[PDB]
Formats: structure tokens, C-alpha cells, sequence
């Protein structure tokens, strides 16, 4: 839920 | 004996006066002399460290509880002197008056609540908001509200005061008194009535629901968002309490056409003010997440408060990890807002990121994966987030990626421009050793 | 004074919101200063 990758 | 007490202004007197309750309640209510000595009770009731103590709380129950006739030049006096005092004092002051309720009993007892708490609950809805005494009344009404949940029947003799009151409140036409009304509403929600039978508990509720619908329909922007911010507090404490029938037809009806109320963006304000605090409900997380993508045209809005209080939700959904925010809003629609925020805006946005741009435990490769594409698939938003990071973190974290890096190339204007950027960054971390 | 009628703005629905898909640039003097 906190980084995109 | 109290002429002393008083010209020397000392509380041990006053509390010797206090255990010889019965010596002092010899005195006849018709003497001019007692009628002196209450005007030096007044004087009393000006001096401050009696309200801070305890004990003062005491006599001046006992005062009350002394004379009935006596309570109404009180309400005089204390009608002449709320100006003075401040907003602590104030608080003190309503639990004196909280304290003097439950001291008292029998008919003065009912004639103080034919008398007091009425008249000051009917000045604060008819009171101007200009007026600063107006403030203290509601907050000291808020705490009286607060209050009722501490001691059981409390809710029952304000239900019974607020028989009359309360309902051609909800209907006053004038908007600030009925603002004000719903002020005192959303937190006087639920009310009860202890005698009545399941059916008149089921009606009550239903005239609760079908008042806050009404009040939610009202067509004043801002008594709807008071509204909204009342809604909010009662499906944040009692969802479990409502029937889900009523909770999805609220809901639906405060998602599907309050989010675009082109009248006025504050109100959305207000919704967005909302939205926090009802995501602590751990059981409507999908029923809310249905209606989480909905909102994905609001950061385009024009308005800076709505799009501040935004972020502080996407900051709060990602504290709390209800749904996953780029299935929410696309990345490329937020990199041109941007290009196109403003400073706490892309301050917030950099906070917010931050996990997806700069990792910390993840090693090189991982920060030149993402090093590589903050620098390529957009530019301007790199150099806020490169300003933006020293103030957020530390200057080693800057110190690190720059050995890592110094361990697009088409263009000579893009080297030199990232040699003037790791100029900046050089400028901005020897500030802090 | 109860019971005063004021200008009460109705809901209205619509878009405040501009969606712009201009591509599927930049300039360094004006944050310079």
C-alpha cells in the first residue's frame, strides 16, 4: 500500500 | 465572621464557614444583612481560586441549595458576568453548574431546571455568533453534552427539557439559529426515554433517521455541512447500532451526489474533514472501497483547502492501508497536478510518495530502478521532490544516492541541468553539517 | 430574531474537474529564483 513498484 | 473571610480573601475561612453549614443557614433569607452577605458571596463567585477549588464547588452547591429565591439574582449575576471571564474559567464555571444539578434534589431542584439550564440553552440557540459570550455557551453546553454520558438519567431530563425546545428548533427557518440547533443535535443524538416500549424505541429512531435527512436535505450549504459532520460522528460511534438498510441508503445518498455539489467546494471540504474519521470502521472497508474510485476527478478542483484536506486522506488511507492508492488515482493525472500544486500541497505529495520513490532498506539497484524513472518519465516533479526530501529527511540519505548515481545523456541542456541540480543538492545538505 | 429567511444556495451537480490526456517541457530559471 505504499510503493508502487 | 464572613465579613473577615471576605476582606481578607482566604479559602480556610470560607471552608470553616462550610462546615458550619447549619450556623450559616440561620440566618432568614429576609434579612437586608443576608442579603449583603450574599452580595459578598458574589464576591465569592469573582474570586477564581475559590472556583479552582474543590471545596468552592461545594458551597456554592450549597449555596444554591440554600435559597430558591436567592437562584434567580444568581442567573442575574452570572447573566452580568459571563463576559468577563475566560474560556477555562467558563468550562469550570459549567462544572460548578454540572455539580449544583446533582447536589441539588426535590422542587429547587425543579425550579432550576425550570430555570436555568433552559434559559441559557435558549439564549445560545437566539445568541449572534458575533457575540463572543455566544461561544461560551455552546462550549459549555458541549460540555453538558459530553457529560450526559457519565451519569445515567442525565439523558432522560434532557430529553424532557428538550421535549418542547428541540423540535421547532430543527424547523427555524432562520439559518444560524438552526445551524446552531443542529450544532446541539448531532451531539445530543441518540436521545432516550426510559418508560417507553420497543415500538416508541423503533419510532423515535425512525424520527431521529428522518430528522437527519431532512436536515441533511436542507438547502443552506452550511447547515448541510454541519450536517455531514454530524452523520459522520454518529456512523463513526454507533454504525454498529443502525440498521444496515439505513446505513447503505445514507451512504449511497452522502456519496452519489454530495461529492459534486458545484454550489460551494467547502462543503466537499467538509466531507473530506469527514472522511478519517469513519475509516475506522473495520467491517464497511469493502463497502466503502466500492465507492473509493468515485472521487478520482476531485483533484482537479480549483479550490486549495479541498485539495490540502485530500491529501491528508491519502496520507491517512496509506497510514491505514485500507485500499491500495494507485488503483484509486492514476500516477500520471497526480505527476501533472504536480506540475500544476503548490508548496505544502507538493509537500504532502512528497510525504506520500515517498515510499514509492526513495526507498531506504531496498538496495542500488532498486534505487536506480526507480532513480532511472524519476528521472525520465517526468522531470519537473523530480526536482520538487528533490527539494522537498532534505527538508523531509536527512542529508546522509541525499549523500547516499549521490555516491550511488556518481558511481537523457542525447541532450547537453539535460546534463548540464543535472549537474545544476546536483549543485542544489550539494547547496541544500552542507547547510545541515 | 427566529424564523428569518437568507439566500440559501441549492445543491447542484457537475464537474469541477478537468481531466486533460495531453500526451498518450520543462524550464529551470523560473525555480531557480
Amino acid at each position: 500500500h505504499d510503493d508502487f513498484f | 465572621l464572613l465579613r473577615r473571610s471576605l476582606e481578607t480573601k482566604t479559602g480556610a475561612d470560607v471552608c470553616r464557614l462550610w462546615r458550619i453549614h447549619q450556623a450559616l443557614y440561620c440566618f432568614d433569607y429576609d434579612l437586608e444583612e443576608s442579603g449583603e452577605i450574599k452580595d459578598m458571596l458574589l464576591e465569592c463567585f469573582i474570586n477564581i481560586n475559590y472556583i479552582k477549588k474543590e471545596e468552592g464547588r461545594r458551597f456554592l452547591s450549597c449555596l444554591f441549595n440554600w435559597n430558591i429565591n436567592f437562584i434567580k439574582m444568581i442567573h442575574g449575576t452570572i447573566k452580568n458576568q459571563l463576559q468577563g471571564l475566560q474560556k477555562s474559567l467558563m468550562v469550570y464555571i459549567a462544572e460548578i453548574y454540572f455539580r449544583a444539578w446533582k447536589k441539588a434534589s426535590g422542587k429547587i431542584l425543579e425550579a432550576i431546571e425550570n430555570d436555568c439550564i433552559q434559559d441559557f440553552m435558549f439564549h445560545g440557540i437566539h445568541l449572534p455568533r458575533r457575540s463572543p459570550v455566544h461561544s461560551k455557551v455552546r462550549e459549555v453546553l458541549s460540555y453538558f453534552h459530553h457529560q450526559k454520558k457519565v451519569r445515567q438519567g442525565v439523558e432522560e431530563m434532557l430529553y424532557r427539557l428538550y421535549k418542547p425546545i428541540l423540535w421547532r428548533g430543527l424547523k427555524a427557518r432562520n439559518s444560524e439559529v438552526r445551524s446552531n440547533a443542529a450544532l446541539l443535535f448531532v451531539e445530543a443524538f441518540p436521545i432516550r426515554d426510559p418508560n417507553l416500549h420497543a415500538i416508541e424505541m423503533d419510532s423515535e429512531i425512525q424520527k431521529q433517521f428522518e430528522e437527519l435527512y431532512s436536515l441533511l436535505e436542507d438547502p443552506y450549504p452550511m447547515v448541510r455541512s454541519t450536517g455531514i459532520l454530524g452523520v459522520c460522528k454518529i456512523t463513526s460511534k454507533y454504525w454498529e447500532m443502525m440498521p444496515p438498510t439505513i446505513l447503505i441508503d445514507l451512504l449511497k445518498k452522502v456519496t452519489g451526489e454530495l461529492a459534486f455539489d458545484t454550489s460551494s467546494a467547502d462543503v466537499r471540504c467538509s466531507v473530506f474533514k469527514c472522511l478519517p474519521m469513519i475509516l475506522d470502521n473495520k467491517l464497511s472497508h469493502p463497502l466503502l472501497e466500492q465507492l473509493l474510485p468515485a472521487l478520482r476527478y476531485s483533484l482537479h478542483d480549483n479550490s486549495e483547502k479541498v485539495r490540502v484536506a485530500f491529501v491528508d486522506m491519502l496520507l491517512k488511507i496509506k497510514a491505514v492501508r485500507a485500499a491500495k492508492f494507485w488503483k484509486i488515482c492514476p500516477m500520471e493525472h497526480i505527476l501533472v497536478r504536480l506540475e500544476t500544486d503548490s508548496r505544502p500541497v507538493s509537500r504532502r505529495l512528497v510525504s506520500l510518495i515517498f515510499n514509492s520513490f526513495l526507498p531506504v532498506n531496498q538496495p542500488e539497484e532498486v534505487w536506480c530502478e526507480r532513480c532511472v524513472t524519476l528521472v525520465q518519465m517526468n522531470h519537473a516533479a523530480a526536482r520538487r521532490f528533490y527539494q522537498y526530501a532534505h527538508e523531509h529527511t536527512a542529508c546522509t540519505n541525499i549523500a547516499k544516492l549521490i555516491h550511488v548515481i556518481r558511481h537523457s545523456v542525447n541532450d547537453v541542456a539535460c546534463m548540464a541541468g543535472l549537474l545544476e541540480i546536483i549543485v542544489i543538492l550539494w547547496k541544500s545538505i552542507d547547510r545541515s553539517m | 430574531d427566529p424564523f428569518d429567511s437568507l439566500e440559501s444556495k441549492p445543491f447542484k451537480k457537475g464537474r469541477p474537474y478537468s481531466v486533460p490526456p495531453c500526451v498518450e517541457l520543462q524550464d529551470f530559471h523560473q525555480w531557480y529564483l
